[PDB]
């Protein structure tokens, strides 16, 4: 329930971080 | 603001400053997230200290941060200061930033075992000791 | 368009394989 | 099979065998579902790429491949090869895995600028060249 939607909302906001830097700092 | 961002560190792309900020609102806006979780949630501390991490990681956060520090330290500026070409005149590899746009264009750089011809490649943390020239 | 939810799985499926992965391969580090 | 994959790597919990085969799961599934876009999709095409540069980088693909070749070369053991005592082994650094698991666990070891003390610690195809002594 609400818990865990708050919480899947934030792993793939992080996730989506994660991707955006990798990116970045890749060849 | 951007085309004096762009100015000092000679970025061209209008475009790699808008991605820049996206980057710190996204990162402002996780914050803001992470902070509304109730404080009794074991989830929030290991999320606040995994966005932490990852920004030291990135070499976006310099200094010793908690997340109330993110508004003040997150800027398009600290992650600008992480291209390429900035790194290496720091480094003082090059005597300019734009010498080092160049060098980097033209294939004489490597960082880590990897040649880089990319002058918006972020140099994390764990890279920046292994900037060379490829001669 | 027709092609958008497709699309947003695999950005959200790479996104988590990426995360994944960044993990087991951190350190732990703060600076001064 | 989680029995002799960590007897072989000198894994001593059960779970990292499995985060790596969820992993490998990610995998099958994301290029199944890749695979199911148009041929003519960039979209596609640009993810088809990025997954794979992405398993080069991390050195779990050590030949060019292409995302059929993920079912067979996208294995458990691939990725079990990426731990700092096995590519420790590899290099000849530890004459056996435990000797490595030891010397890292003690501090011996450094990864990149990082002193790594733990065994699980996967090695990047970038830092794979910069395991020294300390």
């Amino acid at each position: 329930g609400p818990l865990q939607k708050a919480h899947s909302e934030i792993s793939e906001l992080y996730a989506n971080l994660v991707y955006k830097l990798d990116v970045l700092s890749s060849v | 603001r951007d085309t004096q961002v762009m100015r000092t560190y000679h970025i061209q792309n209008r475009e790699d400053y808008h991605k820049y900020n996206r980057i710190c609102g996204d990162i402002r806006r996780l914050a803001n997230k992470l902070s509304l979780l109730p404080p009794t949630d074991p989830f929030r501390r290991k999320h606040e200290q995994l966005l932490l991490d990852k920004l030291y990681a990135m070499g976006v956060l310099t200094t010793k941060s908690k997340i109330s520090d993110l508004e003040n330290k997150v800027t398009v500026s600290a992650i600008c200061r992480r291209r390429l070409p900035v790194i290496m005149h720091r480094l003082k590899m090059a005597e300019t930033i734009q010498d080092a746009v160049k060098f980097i264009e033209q294939g004489h750089v490597r960082v880590g075992p990897n040649l880089i011809n990319d002058p918006a490649y972020l140099v994390t943390r764990n890279m920046e000791d292994y900037v060379t020239w490829v001669d």
